[PDB]
DNA sequence: CGTACTTAGGTTAGGCTAACCTAAGTCAC
DNA sequence: GTGACTTAGGTTAGCCTAACCTAAGTACG
């Protein structure tokens, strides 16, 4: 599947894993964006002589001064073309993501000041997902967000009911499974109860308003959410 | 393909009309090619050569030549290659 | 720079067509301000891929795939420019360069979306028809 | 320094099996001095392509395509072998290791030739049997 | 086309190209092993790296010294490969140098010693080319070669009877062309008369002891011949 | 498959020989194994173990212990993956 | 408690196409 | 004699597989 900008997608798929709390590795672009090793390091040898990123002697990816300004940019056009995708165009919940992936390529800052008043100076994303960079283009108290804990976490800490608020960019990636998300209703603004597991590898097993799933490790993890 | 082939059969370009002793029209079409400059677009808003709205099309002689037109906030001169993709509707 | 080398050689050799110019290699060269060996390496490689011929008189010929594929990017280019002008509110003279990238990215799933957001439009804001709304199904 | 991975890894599978020694990746590691990962990968990409299959003791057996190919290079071996020792006279000592080089370059028509000149021989200089001299027509 | 060696083969294509008096650029590379640019360029780079040769400003490769030797050592393993697949082998005439191509690659200086040995100390191979490196090898007054003719500047000249003396490597990559020479008698200790043409990219005509045949402007400039 | 499984029956592997009580056999084939070593080779030349040539085995008892061999020119000791790769028809 | 193998994340060599460039030609009304 | 195009030889970006490595695990008599 065709990437349109293949560096600002190697710098938000950094981002993405930063957001998601896991270290930064090529082996995490090679599995995300389906690339082979030898790509993804040459890519990367590419992206650290421009200087939008170092690679670490543990080996973890490190975003520059410009790369982290250029991974917000990118982030910010994707999180508000997805508010435009489902506030004003109407487009389904669960197609959103892979649009906007595109979008994000190609929406100028211009476009992104317009899209900031037509939609009320929006701060989270459908998903929860806080919107960055909004004081590069000209626009609020930042909720804390250290209350917030991963499902993969709490139902290994012995489960408990706790209210969704974030879904990570890793979970939109899979449509069927978004679908089935919304269906049970595990959505942003709704209460949950996650089942409690005991070690890592295991499925999390979560009951919604209407039904219950099961969610794997690396989704449970991308999921986050606040304890009652 | 009422793009390419239009089914207003009425339809002229700017130039053609110029060429052929001028008259008062309606724009109806801003080609692909005019909107690639958009100082002239501005210029083109400003003096009110938009979709929808009547201006005056001054005869002119050779090709090659700059054609001139009046709208309702003033004038302004269009390469040829300009008023070529630029469509009317003559009254 | 043009984000989709095929498709903008495909929407340049339509542009001409409406502007009843003859679709030469020469116009493309202009029009995307590429070298003369740059073009005519691109179009070798169109018609290799069956979406154009270059014929006898040197003008280039759509193909029906080649054809189909430009009305696509055209249907794209033209309600992108609706939506940019009708509810975001971008300049006039500004649309156009965005319209030109969002072209490329735009599935048929937001077009058909946009299509009733937009009320079922029939032209751009600059006039234009839109072409292939057929293939949408509107 | 093996010139083909493919043919070296089937031929030290039939080498073991002519030593009447279990044919274990460990043992192709300890032979071709390689990591365990390497022998493992080489290996999962030689059954993928269906050279061989890991059994459920683990053990590597060569399939009709692996032990076709594997004849092909032994053949080729022993008779460079019996040319570099009976002919060419290099010493007896320094033939297998160039042998093992030569056994990947070596076309079935000069095998053939290699037949006729060496007196249509059965075995090398070392005493080990020449195998697939059917599949040459011999 | 399996190369067994892409460094060595680079090596002798270079080296090739320097026999037929053709400017060697990496396009005569990427046409000769059927290479894209791109990789050639890259392979080079590699190459330039590591010291083996060097790209000057007009683009033509320049070995460099241990380039040379490598060069030599390599057709020198080609040309006794040769001469043991006709003298002693005795392997068809057109399928040696395909067969010695690969074997060059192989071939260790220890068996290089016993061939010489075996084959009487040779100078030339089966296609009339000199031998070199044999000092190297430890080993004969080098013939003068400067009254050897290229055909197509033989006919170009007005044409005339010669002896043929060599077919250089390039030629012998077709079996079908080297069986076409073979049988009307094109081949090296041969006496064959070249048609006069005019101006180049002309097909040469040339009359063997048993019929005749069209050689390509690439093919002739490949044979060359001691006019009578 | 001559080479895996002997079509003369009568081939044992040297180590086989010494641990059933050793004795004199005729070298027949020497496995690709023990020719990697070029300066065992030799020294298996020298001492004359060669395809062709008598030799005595000597009898041991255990295995990873090394093999005592008896060529025409002297006696060797053998390592049992050598050994092992080492066939002979015992006389 | 080594022996055999897997898991995880690299590496270099050697290939590819798409898509851009210049310099210096040829072909045509 | 200028406009359109070809010939010739490059370039960077962005992909690939094959085939090597280490470090730190797991599984089994
Ligand atoms: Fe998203
Ligand atoms: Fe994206
Ligand atoms: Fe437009
Ligand atoms: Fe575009
Ligand atoms: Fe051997
Ligand atoms: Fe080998
Ligand atoms: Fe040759
Ligand atoms: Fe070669």
């Amino acid at each position: 599947n065709d990437l349109i900008d293949t560096t600002e997608m190697y710098l938000r798929t950094i981002y993405d894993l930063e957001e998601e709390g896991v270290v930064p590795l090529r082996a995490r672009i090679a599995e995300r964006l389906e690339q082979s090793g030898p790509t993804v390091s040459q890519t990367v040898a590419r992206m650290e002589r421009d200087g939008l990123l170092t690679v670490a002697e543990d080996r973890h990816l490190e975003l520059t001064k410009a790369g982290r300004a250029r991974a917000i940019s990118v982030m910010r056009k994707h999180r508000l073309a997805e508010r435009l995708l489902v506030d004003v165009i109407g487009l389904e919940w669960e197609q959103v993501h892979l649009e906007a992936c595109r979008w994000e390529h190609v929406m100028s800052e211009a476009v992104e000041r317009k899209l900031v008043k037509l939609l009320g100076n929006p701060t989270t994303s459908p998903y929860g997902n806080p919107i960055p960079g909004l004081d590069e283009l000209g626009v609020s108290v930042e909720p804390v967000d250290t209350d917030l804990r991963r499902v993969d976490e709490v139902a290994r800490s012995g489960g408990g009911r706790a209210l969704v608020c974030r879904i990570a960019e890793h979970v939109q990636l899979d449509p069927d499974l978004m679908s089935e998300l919304k269906k049970v209703g595990v959505v942003p603004g709704n209460e949950i109860d996650i089942v409690a597991v005991a070690g890592v590898n295991k499925p999390i097993q979560v009951q919604g308003s209407e039904g219950g799933t099961q969610l794997q490790p690396g989704i449970a993890h991308a999921v986050m959410v606040r304890v009652k | 393909g009422d793009s390419v082939e239009p089914v207003d059969t009425d339809l002229r370009r700017v130039d053609e009309v110029a060429r052929s002793g001028g008259g008062r029209a309606l724009v109806c079409r801003i080609a692909e090619h005019v909107q690639l400059d958009p100082d002239l677009m501005s210029e083109l808003k400003k003096v009110g050569v938009v979709p929808g709205n009547e201006i005056d099309i001054v005869a002119v002689a050779g090709v090659n030549k700059p054609i001139q037109v009046q709208g309702s906030e003033g004038g302004t001169q269009l390469q040829p290659g300009i008023a070529h993709a630029v469509m009317v509707r003559v009254k | 720079d043009l984000i989709d080398t095929t498709e903008m050689y495909l929407r340049t050799i339509y542009d001409l067509e409406e502007e009843g110019v003859v679709p030469l290699r020469a116009r493309i060269a202009e029009r995307l301000e590429q070298s003369g060996p740059t073009v005519s390496q691109t179009v070798a490689r169109m018609e290799r891929d069956g979406l154009l011929t270059v014929a006898e008189d040197r003008h280039l010929e759509l193909t029906k795939a080649g054809r189909a594929r430009a009305i696509s990017v055209m249907r794209k280019h033209r309600l992108a420019e609706r939506l940019l002008v009708d509810v975001i509110g971008l300049e006039w003279e500004q649309v156009h360069l965005e319209a030109c990238r969002w072209e490329h990215v735009m599935s048929e799933a937001v077009e058909r979306k946009l299509v009733k957001l937009l009320g079922n439009p029939t032209t751009s804001p600059y006039g234009n028809p839109i072409p292939g709304l057929d293939e949408l199904g509107v």
